């Protein structure tokens, strides 16, 4: 079975800039049956290039494909806003087709440190016997960030989850929310709830906290 | 050419799912049709393909033994059938047809996938339909507030603020899947601290499967 490697997996580039995405194949791709697809969040993939270099009509001409054998390249001559997306390579030259893991092209911008907010559980939730504490990291870049929870300065583990938004189309930032969950009885055994944040834009890690 | 798929499905672990793909336009029987899946936040994975005229089928090694793909020429419909389901099969499943070269859709075949269905979400879980609870995330010159939408199944949930009138600063997060089998999400918005007195903030939550529709006022204190 043929492995296709798209590396790097993420490219941060500026609007208007040039982009070249690599797709290296573990074995020679028969008849250069190599395709490229674009996909945006909440949408089905769109075919961009086929046969290594052939572009269907309707597909924008700033997209070109090249290479043969085991070494292929997609070039985006100029990055328009709608081109920040994930791009997938695929071989279909065998009777077995495979896909590369994809490369995400995101908008590069200045380092922005998160605004950090914490929310204690609402009275309404407590009555039901559970307590959720939310830590909001708002409008940062780059994507990489880290939250750790500390309850009376004890490093928490296994009782929190987080999710990140897609890159904002206006300001090109990301936001993250972490949720810490304890039963009501457990929440009432402790005083200080704190979320500690690590990010490139902060020289030292930031803590927001409250006292139950 | 239009690939319309069957709708979302919840399935018990160990069971089987059948997803259909109705193609309208061009010539159904002569062009390759493939099934591709995408687990949440993951890449595209090819599963198999058929050519209805020849009944010639190929299956990804990963899925061979667990999967059957058939094409029904009389109804111009393709079917994916996947067996012995596990949580890691939770994914969006796509049908995709190979493209053609020229004006119209009776051209020479290109192999690559020009046409795609809208997707069918198949959720593999033991959980049952449940509405979320909706809890405010109360504000403390920039303030943050929100709604915690907790313990619902299945996806999806849509959230808005003041019926769509408030969109600036709004971040609605992808759901996380709790250890309970239930999903949770929250939606936040930053706003000016001075307007917490003038302006009213309301998150509108919609979970169609349980018919939960809450318009929740979020305020300070």
């Amino acid at each position: 079975e043929i492995v296709l490697t798209q590396s790097p997996g993420t490219q941060s580039l500026s609007p208007g800039e040039r982009a070249t995405l690599s797709c290296r194949a573990s074995q020679s791709v028969g008849n250069n049956k190599l395709a490229w697809y674009q996909q945006r969040p909440g949408q089905a993939p769109r075919l961009l290039i086929y046969g290594a270099s052939s572009r269907p009509s309707g597909v924008a001409d700033r997209f070109s494909g090249s290479g043969s054998g085991t070494d292929f390249t997609l070039t985006i001559s100029r990055l328009e806003p709608e081109d920040f997306a994930v791009y997938y390579c695929q071989q279909y030259g065998q009777s077995l087709s495979t896909f590369g893991q994809g490369t995400k092209v995101e908008v590069k911008r200045t380092v922005a440190a998160p605004s950090v907010f914490i929310f204690p559980p609402s009275d309404e939730q407590l009555k039901s016997g559970t307590a959720s504490v939310v830590c909001l990291l708002n409008n940062f870049y780059p994507r990489e960030a880290k939250v750790q929870w500390k309850v009376d300065n004890a490093l928490q583990s296994g009782n929190s989850q987080e999710s990140v938004t897609e890159q904002d189309s206006k300001d090109s930032t990301y936001s993250l929310s972490s949720t810490l969950t304890l039963s009501k009885a457990d929440y009432e055994k402790h005083k200080v709830y704190a979320c500690e944040v690590t990010h490139q834009g902060l020289s030292s890690p930031v803590t927001k906290s409250f006292n139950r | 050419v239009q690939l319309v798929q069957s709708g979302a499905e919840v399935k018990r672990p160990g069971s089987s799912v059948t997803v259909s793909c109705k193609a309208s336009g061009g010539s159904f029987s002569t062009y390759a049709l493939s099934w591709v899946r995408q687990a949440p936040g993951r890449g595209l994975e090819w599963m198999g393909g058929v050519i209805p005229l020849l009944t010639i089928t190929n299956y990804a090694p990963r899925f061979q033994g667990r999967i059957t793909i058939t094409a029904d020429r009389s109804t111009s419909t393709a079917y994916l059938e996947l067996n012995s389901l596990r949580p890691e099969d939770t994914a969006v499943y796509y049908c995709a047809r190979e493209g053609t070269t020229g004006w119209g859709w009776l051209g020479k075949p290109i192999g690559a996938f020009a046409h795609w269905g809208q997707g069918t979400l198949v959720t593999v879980s033991s959980a049952s339909t449940k509405g979320p609870s909706v809890f405010p995330l109360a504000p403390s010159g920039t303030a943050a507030l929100g709604c915690l939408v907790k313990d619902y199944f299945p996806e999806p949930v849509t959230v808005s603020w003041n019926s769509g009138a408030l969109t600036s600063g709004v971040h609605t997060f992808p759901a996380v899947l709790q250890s309970s089998g239930l999903y949770s999400l929250s939606s936040v918005v930053t706003v000016p601290s001075s307007s917490l007195g003038t302006q009213t903030y309301i998150c509108n939550v919609n979970h169609k499967p349980s018919n939960t529709k809450v318009d929740k006022k979020v305020e300070p204190k």
